[PDB]
């Protein structure tokens, strides 16, 4: 109900053997060997401006970033989408159709400036 | 996965430590090498329990096969670092 | 602690 | 009390709640450790080729391909033209092609009959 | 057991099955009339044909 | 309509976005998971605009 | 790192469930050993943990406190008009 | 037509003047251009087909299924360079004639306007198809899969010789165009039932139509990887291309005399889709895939409503490139375990990370995922069959669930799980593998967005 | 509710039949009884473009419903009273419905009960 | 339709309320909800039916949120068995739990009491199977039992958890994303209800015994 | 996972917390239960009753046009 | 197969991690635990083994009776949630040696290193396996058991495989 005499001496070989291999597994701090890179000048500027965790800076940079976002990823695609919308789309016959707005008695037709009769009189509710 | 890496000597000391609070077990006597059966008369089915004890305190089964082999606390720790990938 | 990652070649 | 295990072709038995395994005998004892010597003698077999650090390829296993043979290319020199045969063939390969064919025929009968009445609905149909 | 196991399955979906048809055949539902609607009960908003003047239907306060 | 056509468009378009930078690699990687939480985050608040033109 | 585990004999059955669960096993002829083992579980901040009831109204006081307060302002901007 | 026959046949004078070691280069690249000069056949009208001259002539049916034909000859020899290598030069530019002289066949046989010119090239296929089975083979049953394939064919393709010589004689042409007007029906006599069985057999032998079908796992199974792509990607549409040419001079006889045979697919299609979930061979798995595919193609061609034609042109050109693709990627996994077993090699993923994303889009392919040219050939083939009676749903819908299954399935087997401990030559994808599957499915996928060009003369 | 016991356990005869009703003529009590007043007309539920389902008797007031909520937009919170008002419209429809069942109820009340004396004495 | 889903939404109510791995609690909660949708497009109230969905959005997804933070706590571990002592342990993904149970039972004016009450409401006052509509109220009730069951065995009783584990919850990112749903949570119903334009006839008068079948049965 | 304040694990152990993490969950449960009992003073109809439910019994038969049995 | 002794232990494990799964809350865990023992203590030195049998023949009938459906299992065992999650990650270490030069020159440390094992591996394979042959008997292996390393400077026999495994988080 226990190891043999010989099965703790192969463990005991092949499990300082195991450590090794794992010790082995280390990476000295040179490693990675990153290869040389052509690095953009913008980030610099921003690499050394965010050497330091100044919580003015912090937001400076939050602020960049998320507008250059909003104006490769918002603004440019809808210009596209509206140019394609209005002068190719919207050309065409029954592409795009649009539910007839609603009307209420007393509303005012812009088009035309016609005057929807008021309903009729209600007698009381009070309640 | 965020926790701390286990270490040879936070094994052997976890394991101790479970055993330490078993009634059955002098302290001052409880070496690495104290044999569960010939140097502590206890029973197998003592050792089972022990066994038991560690696998919920460390999470993880651990066969039949191997358990009952298990018989010295040294061993379970030189089980548990081969098994969880344990080095230094 | 900065362990090696055996991974297959990706440079193909 | 405690009400007996009854296993089935999708549910094994219990190796617990096995008789044959508590009955014990000499020849029993023998087998499993016969078994063993086999299951043992694999094992070297693959362990010295796998283990080879000049070995570069696959290390073909005629278990495997004793399996695929017997799948494909020894069924039909097996095959011999009885009962038990030509009856499953009959209706596992006639039967569900005769009946699939009183279906559709008879559907398409009565449909057929009906657009010849004019009684048939196809009044926004100009596709088919 | 593999057999018990069919027995309470089936027992359960049968059993699911004959109580939806009978209470199928006995809905519940609340004690009032029919809901009114206004004038020939909307046989123009609901695809009527104008030409074939509808019955009258009329409906009265209480 | 032409603000509720074009805003309703782009939302969809946006959530497609880092699907085709993801095509030819023009990002930098590491920050892509970020990426695509700010794609999402200002797909949001672009169809809040038509639903508010439906609520309206 | 090196963690430093705590002492191990502040770990009793003393005054805890366990308590009164071996009381109960010794009038049967037993004993219960790893007793110790399972007693951190009811030691230190896992010592009388809140009640099903308790945990619903959690926030109860600073929400109705804040109630309270909140409709005060209503009634006296409401005396206004 | 002879702007691309030409240009096929100076191939072989290419290969053969070519140097020791560019043979595959020269070819290859040539060969491409060819194809890209194809595209010219697309200058069909609403109205009336390209009648070039008095033999040769192509409508909106043949032109989808010559331009998949001259695409495939330049990855047919990008899939042959590896098993090719170690080979006397000599042979690898027979290997080569091979293949440039079956196109040459298969380019003729699409565009004949006469349906005798049709027969001769339509048969005279089998010489190059069946000396790539039984000389390039790897197995010892490539010779007994020849004969097969070889038998199995001409037994139906001569009785629709008579038919054919039949026809002239009494109607003085097998002109198409012509048979277009002198068509007359086909009244009801045991004469006639031995004419329309004659004209039909000889296509639903290469369809094939199951039962009938037993040849198809042994040729594509044994054939190398450039056989099997040319046999399962346009061989298959030789048979499909002739019911929708010769049922033109067969009504109205056809609409009786499909029901032994549309039973036989409907319910096929359930006995080969079935097959390939219990597979042990992964390259035996397409091939029976394939006869499930063209099943569908015989039920449509058979009913004759717009959107069966539609339809059944679109799953021609769908299977072609992804019975191939699959091919293709089937045997890539071949030449580094040189196993056709599906369960030898497992858990590729992780080894392979790129060739499994091809595998992803050819199994997504193959299971017909919308909107790919698989589901809009395989949709148009359902919504018409119900037009034909409402319980076919039962049969196609259930078709497509086991589909889903046998892709999906070697899917799974192959490229998750645990590796093959065993196995350690799984080398790197080579760029030619990888250029060779961005060919078969970029093509595929783009048609997506003008899919207009392969749904036939109907559209 | 409970007429679901009496229609299910009890008499069927002197309990309304919903996909029946109404049986008993309009008119048999109420020797003169008014038509419902409808104040919205077809032009304007269908310029407002209700549902078919909101076009009963109630149009009216949820016309103005919509009506002051549209405008106070982005004021989600105004336009309560009108849908009170609506609401409550809707309320004393509820009880003419219910009114109208129990009209039923006792009707039929009376045809088992006045038929029974023409059964027994002759 | 509304006998499809009336069984589900009972059956599978039905299988969680013994269920221990903490996310197929929460998955079998799901089905009776998806059930529940279906009666209601049953008993013709497409409109309800597709409020729940909108509703059901927010705390649905939040529970899971929470149930992965406890999750990972406890080093993956899934088994409601092997937790517990947690009400004070994590505070933030407490309350949030806490928070999307009150949503799921129906607590009034969260995001789920103005599309759920609704629905049970239409159920009663309509001309529906008999059958269908116990199967909804019983399910009801099995809705409160579950969802104890995961507070109860998660968050009270004392710690079952292994003896060295991390019990962390303070990155920012996991309580922002929590705390933009727990938001969510409590007004998105309210919003909502109050906005969306009227498409019906609402039935708010009948038995008060009906009105507050919900509130009773969920009690219960 | 990674980011934010560091705790470093205790061993049978309440966890150590931080005072954001406390604060920020104990407001939350408060504003949830200042919604409910603000919700419930200004809307108690919506979940008791909106309007009376008339009991029929007590509807006397004239209003409903039930005439005398013997005409 | 398993001895007596051993099935015993065996049967007395499972009962213990059942009874977890259904008493849940430790303190219970605890009273039932110690009854349960003392149900095994008292035929610890049962004599005759027909009658030993019998109990153990017993008491598995009982187990399968009241075992818990759902029995709580650790997430990495067989049957666990985690179990078998990483194996996507385990990359064999053969892999390497497919590497571009351009890729091991970014490690040249871990390679030159691993050079190390692999002649290591190289030169004391033809001794491993004499060592095989001689302490085999002459039919074949009986048991699946691996001698150690008998001569100093000698490894294990088949030792690279299982020295090295891939981690079980590699990533
Ligand atoms: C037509 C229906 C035939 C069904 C009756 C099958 C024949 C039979 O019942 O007699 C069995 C006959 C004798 O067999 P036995 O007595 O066992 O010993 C002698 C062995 N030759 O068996 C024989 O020896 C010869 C029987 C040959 C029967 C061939 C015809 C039936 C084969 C199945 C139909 C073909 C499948 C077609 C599938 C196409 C679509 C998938
Ligand atoms: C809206 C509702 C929608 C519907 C959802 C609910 C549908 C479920 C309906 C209830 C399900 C009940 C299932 C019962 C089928 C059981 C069939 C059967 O008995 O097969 C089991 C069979 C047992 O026999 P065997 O193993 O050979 O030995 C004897 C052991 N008793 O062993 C076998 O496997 C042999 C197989 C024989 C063929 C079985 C029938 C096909
Ligand atoms: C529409 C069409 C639908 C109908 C299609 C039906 C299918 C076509 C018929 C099957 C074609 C034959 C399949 C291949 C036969 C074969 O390969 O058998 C091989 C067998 C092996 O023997 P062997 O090769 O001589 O020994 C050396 C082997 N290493 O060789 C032999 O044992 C000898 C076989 C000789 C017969 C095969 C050659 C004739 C095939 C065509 C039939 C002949 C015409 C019919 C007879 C006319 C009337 C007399
Ligand atoms: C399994 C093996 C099955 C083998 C079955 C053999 C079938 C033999 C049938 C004989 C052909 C019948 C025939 O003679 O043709 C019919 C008709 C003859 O009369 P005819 O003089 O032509 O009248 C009109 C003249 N102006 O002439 C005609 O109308 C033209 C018919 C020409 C059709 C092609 C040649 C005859 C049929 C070939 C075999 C058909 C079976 C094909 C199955 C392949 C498998
Ligand atoms: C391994 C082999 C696989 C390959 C198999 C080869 C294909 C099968 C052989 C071809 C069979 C063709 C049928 C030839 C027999 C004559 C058919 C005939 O004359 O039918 C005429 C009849 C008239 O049509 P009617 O219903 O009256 O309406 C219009 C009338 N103006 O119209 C009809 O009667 C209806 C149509 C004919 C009846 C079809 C019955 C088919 C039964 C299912 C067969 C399934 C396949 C069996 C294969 C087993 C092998
Ligand atoms: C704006 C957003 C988040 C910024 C923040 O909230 O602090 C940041 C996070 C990752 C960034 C993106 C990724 O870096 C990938 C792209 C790289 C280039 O900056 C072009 C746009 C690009 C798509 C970036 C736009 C923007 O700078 C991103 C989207
Ligand atoms: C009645 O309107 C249908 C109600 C169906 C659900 C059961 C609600 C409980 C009703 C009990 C009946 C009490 C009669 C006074
Ligand atoms: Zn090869």
């Amino acid at each position: 109900s226990g190891y043999t005499p010989e099965e703790k001496l192969r463990l005991q070989q092949l499990r300082e053997l195991r450590r090794r291999w794992l010790k082995d597994q280390e990476l000295s701090p040179r490693e990675p060997v990153l290869p040389p890179q052509r690095v953009s000048p913008v980030e610099r500027f921003w690499n050394k401006f965010l050497q330091d965790g100044a919580l003015w800076k912090n937001v400076i940079y939050k602020t960049y970033r998320h507008s250059i976002f909003a104006f490769t990823h918002v603004l440019i695609p809808v210009w596209i989408i509206h140019y394609y919308l209005k002068y190719h789309v919207t050309t065409k016959p029954y592409t795009i159709v649009e539910k007839k707005p609603r009307i209420f008695p007393g509303d005012t037709i812009l088009e035309t400036g016609e005057v929807i009769p008021p309903m009729k009189e209600f007698p009381d509710q009070h309640h | 996965s965020d926790a701390p890496p286990l270490t040879l000597e936070g094994i052997k000391d976890r394991v101790l430590y479970v055993l330490k609070l078993y009634d059955k077990i002098d302290p001052e006597k409880l070496s690495v090498n104290s044999h569960f059966m010939k140097d502590l008369g206890l029973d197998s089915l003592d050792q089972v329990e022990i066994i038991m004890a560690m696998e919920d305190e460390f999470g993880f089964e651990i066969p039949d096969i191997d358990a009952e082999k298990l018989m010295c606390p040294q061993e379970i720790v030189d089980y548990i670092a081969d098994k969880k990938d344990v080095y230094e | 602690k900065r362990l090696f990652i055996i991974k297959p070649s990706g440079f193909y | 009390s405690f009400p007996k295990y009854e296993a089935s072709r999708l549910s094994s038995l219990p190796t617990t709640l096995d008789p044959a395994e508590y009955d014990i005998s000499s020849e029993t004892r023998k087998a499993q450790a016969e078994r063993l010597a086999i299951r043992s003698r694999l094992k070297r077999e693959y362990q010295l080729q796998y283990y080879d650090p000049s070995r570069r390829g696959v290390i073909e296993d005629p278990a495997l391909v004793r399996w695929t043979y017997a799948r494909s290319a020894n069924i039909y020199p097996n095959f011999r033209p009885n009962t038990k045969t030509s009856l499953l063939g009959a209706l596992f390969g006639i039967g569900p092609l005769v009946f699939w064919y009183y279906v559709f025929k008879t559907d398409r009968d009565r449909k057929e009959k009906l657009i010849q009445e004019g009684k048939l609905d196809r009044t926004f149909n100009i596709s088919y | 057991n593999w057999n018990l196991m069919c027995k309470h399955l089936f027992g359960f979906v049968a059993f699911m099955l004959f109580m939806f048809w009978v209470g199928e055949t006995y809905p519940a539902y609340q004690p009032v009339g029919p809901k009114q609607y206004p004038y020939n009960n909307l046989y123009l908003e609901r695809g009527g044909d104008p030409n074939k003047e509808p019955e009258p239907v009329v409906h009265y306060e209480i | 309509m032409n603000m509720f056509s074009s805003l309703s468009l782009v939302t969809l378009l946006l959530l497609t976005m880092p699907i085709m930078m993801m095509s030819f690699n023009t990002y930098k990687p590491s920050n892509y998971p970020l990426y695509v939480k700010t794609a999402i985050s200002y797909a949001f608040i672009t169809s809040m605009i038509p639903t508010m033109m439906f609520i309206h | 790192s090196k963690m430093e585990l705590p002492d191990y004999k502040q770990w009793k059955i003393e005054g805890t469930p366990l308590e009164t669960v071996q009381e109960k096993l010794a009038a049967r002829g037993l004993r219960d050993p790893w007793g110790r083992n399972e007693a951190w579980r009811y030691m230190g901040g896992f010592a009388n943990n809140v009640s099903f009831v308790g945990a619903l109204l959690k926030g109860f006081k600073w929400g109705f406190a804040a109630f309270v307060v909140a409709i005060g302002a209503e009634y006296y901007l409401e005396s206004q008009k | 037509m002879l702007k691309y026959i030409i240009p096929t046949i100076m191939l072989m004078p290419l290969t053969w003047l070519s140097k020791n070691n560019m043979i595959w280069v020269n070819s290859t690249a040539h060969s491409l251009l060819i194809s890209f000069t194809s595209l010219l056949l697309m200058n069909q009208f609403g109205d009336n087909s390209l009648n070039f001259s008095l033999l040769f002539f192509s409508d909106s049916l043949s032109t989808p299924l010559l331009i998949l034909t001259m695409w495939l000859l330049p990855l047919m020899l990008m899939a042959s360079q590896h098993h090719l290598s170690k080979e006397n030069l000599t042979r690898k530019k027979l290997f080569i004639t091979m293949l440039i002289s079956l196109q040459l066949f298969l380019i003729m046989t699409f565009t004949a306007m006469e349906l005798i010119l049709f027969y001769i090239l339509f048969e005279a296929t089998l010489v190059p198809t069946l000396i790539i089975i039984t000389r390039w083979g790897n197995q010892t049953e490539r010779l007994n899969a020849g004969l097969y394939f070889l038998f199995y064919t001409l037994a139906g393709s001569l009785p629709l010789l008579v038919a054919l010589i039949y026809i002239q004689n009494t109607v003085g042409s097998l002109n198409f165009l012509m048979l277009q007007y002198w068509v007359q029906p086909v009244h009801n006599s045991w004469s006639n039932v031995f004419m329309w069985l004659a004209c039909m057999m000889a296509f639903m032998v290469k369809m094939p139509l199951y039962g009938l079908h037993l040849w198809l796992p042994k040729a594509h199974v044994e054939a190398p990887i450039a056989g099997s792509m040319v046999l399962a990607a346009v061989l298959l549409k030789l048979g499909g291309y002739g019911m929708l040419r010769i049922t033109l001079i067969l009504n109205p006889m056809t609409d009786f005399m499909a029901y032994p045979f549309i039973m036989l697919s409907l319910w096929g299609m359930i006995m080969t889709s079935s097959i390939c979930l219990r597979q042990t061979d992964l390259k035996s798995l397409i091939a029976y895939s394939s006869v499930s595919h063209m099943a569908l193609v015989i039920v449509a061609i058979l009913i004759q409503t717009p959107w069966s034609y539609m339809g059944a042109t679109a799953l021609m050109i769908a299977h072609g490139l992804t019975s191939s693709m699959l091919f293709c990627l089937a045997n890539s996994n071949y030449e580094r375990i040189h196993s056709r077993t599906m369960i030898l090699a497992r858990g590729l993923q992780t080894l392979l990370p790129l060739m499994a994303t091809w595998w992803l889009l050819a199994s997504l392919t193959n299971l017909a995922l919308p909107p790919t040219i698989n589901l809009i050939g395989e949709l148009f083939v359902v919504m018409s069959t119900f037009s034909w009676s409402n319980i076919t749903i039962i049969l196609m819908g259930v078709n497509m669930v086991i589909t889903a299954l046998y892709s999906l399935y070697m899917l799974i087997m192959t490229q998750r799980g645990k590796y093959t401990y065993h196995i350690n030559n799984i080398s790197p994808s080579f760029t030619r593998e990888n250029a060779l599957m961005s060919l078969h499915i970029l093509p595929l996928l783009l048609l997506t967005l003008n899919p207009k060009i392969i749904l036939g003369p109907l559209y | 509710g409970a007429h679901l016991a009496r229609r299910y356990l009890g008499d069927a005869s002197v309990e309304p039949d919903p996909l029946r009703m109404p049986t008993f003529p309009p008119d048999y009590g109420f020797p003169e009884r008014k038509e419902r007043e409808m104040v919205a007309t077809q032009q304007e539920m269908n310029d407002a473009q209700l549902v078919l389902q909101q076009r009963d008797y109630c149009a009216h007031y949820l016309i103005r419903f919509l009506k002051c909520k549209r405008d106070s937009f982005p004021n989600f919170l105004a336009c309560k009273h009108e849908r009170h008002d609506w609401d409550y419209c809707e309320h004393l429809d509820y009880v003419k419905r219910m009114k109208e069942f129990e009209r039923e109820r006792r009707l039929l009340q009376r045809k088992k009960r006045r038929e029974q004396r023409e059964a027994d004495m002759a | 339709t509304l006998c499809l889903g009336a069984i589900t939404t009972l059956f599978t109510a039905m299988c969680a309320l013994t269920q221990n791995d903490i996310k197929k609690i929460i998955a079998f909660s799901t089905s009776s909800q998806l059930g529940l949708m279906m009666v209601t497009i049953g008993i013709n109230q497409p409109y309800l039916a597709f409020l729940h969905i909108c509703t059901h959005a927010f705390f649905k997804a939040m529970l899971f949120m929470c149930s992965g933070s406890i999750i990972h706590s406890l080093n993956d571990e899934q088994d409601i068995r092997k937790m517990g002592g947690l009400f004070k342990a994590m505070p933030f993904t407490t309350t949030a739990l806490i928070v999307g149970s009150l949503a799921l039972t129906g607590m009034p004016f969260l995001t789920g009491f103005y599309s759920k009450d609704l629905i049970i409401e239409a159920a009663n006052t309509s001309y529906t199977n008999a059958w269908a509509l116990l199967m909804t109220l019983i399910a009801t009730s099995f809705t409160a039992i579950y969802s104890t069951r995961i507070i109860f065995f998660a968050l009270l009783g004392q710690p079952r958890f292994p003896t060295l584990v991390n019990i962390n919850e303070n990155n920012p990112l996991l309580i922002n994303s929590i705390k933009r749903l727990l938001i969510g949570s409590l007004f998105a119903g309210y919003i909502i209800s109050n906005n969306i334009p009227p498409t019906t006839i609402p039935q708010m008068t009948m038995p008060y015994y009906l009105k507050t079948t919900a509130l009773i049965v969920t009690i219960l | 996972a990674g980011g934010g304040a560091h705790i470093e694990p205790r061993y049978r152990q309440f966890p150590q917390l931080t005072r954001s993490q406390v604060i920020q969950a104990e407001f939350f449960s408060a504003t949830m239960w200042f919604w409910i009992l603000w919700r419930f003073w200004h809307d108690s109809d919506a979940v008791l009753g909106h309007f009376p439910y008339p009991d029929p019994s007590q509807w006397t038969d004239e209003e409903l046009g039930i005439p005398p049995d013997d005409e | 197969y398993l001895t007596h002794q051993q099935k015993v232990l065996r049967l007395y494990k499972r009962a213990l991690r059942h009874l977890e799964s259904w008493c849940i809350h430790r303190d219970k865990y605890r009273y039932f635990a110690c009854l349960l023992r003392a149900r095994f203590d008292e035929h610890k030195n049962e004599k005759d083994m027909v009658k030993a049998t019998q109990l153990l023949r017993e008491a598995e009938e009982e187990f399968w009776h009241g075992q818990h459906p759902q029995p709580y299992i650790f997430p990495e065992s067989p049957g666990g949630t985690s179990y078998e999650r990483y194996e996507c990650y385990k990359v064999p270490e053969w892999c390497l040696d497919d590497w571009h030069p351009s890729e091991k020159a970014m490690y040249p440390d871990y390679f030159a290193k691993r050079e190390q094992w692999k002649k290591l591996r190289r030169e004391s394979w033809e001794r491993e396996v004499k060592q095989l042959q001689e302490e085999t008997p002459v039919g074949g292996p009986r048991t699946e058991a691996l001698p150690p390393a008998r001569k100093q400077g000698d490894l294990p026999p088949l030792w690279w495989h299982i020295v090295t495994r891939p981690r079980e988080r590699p990533m």
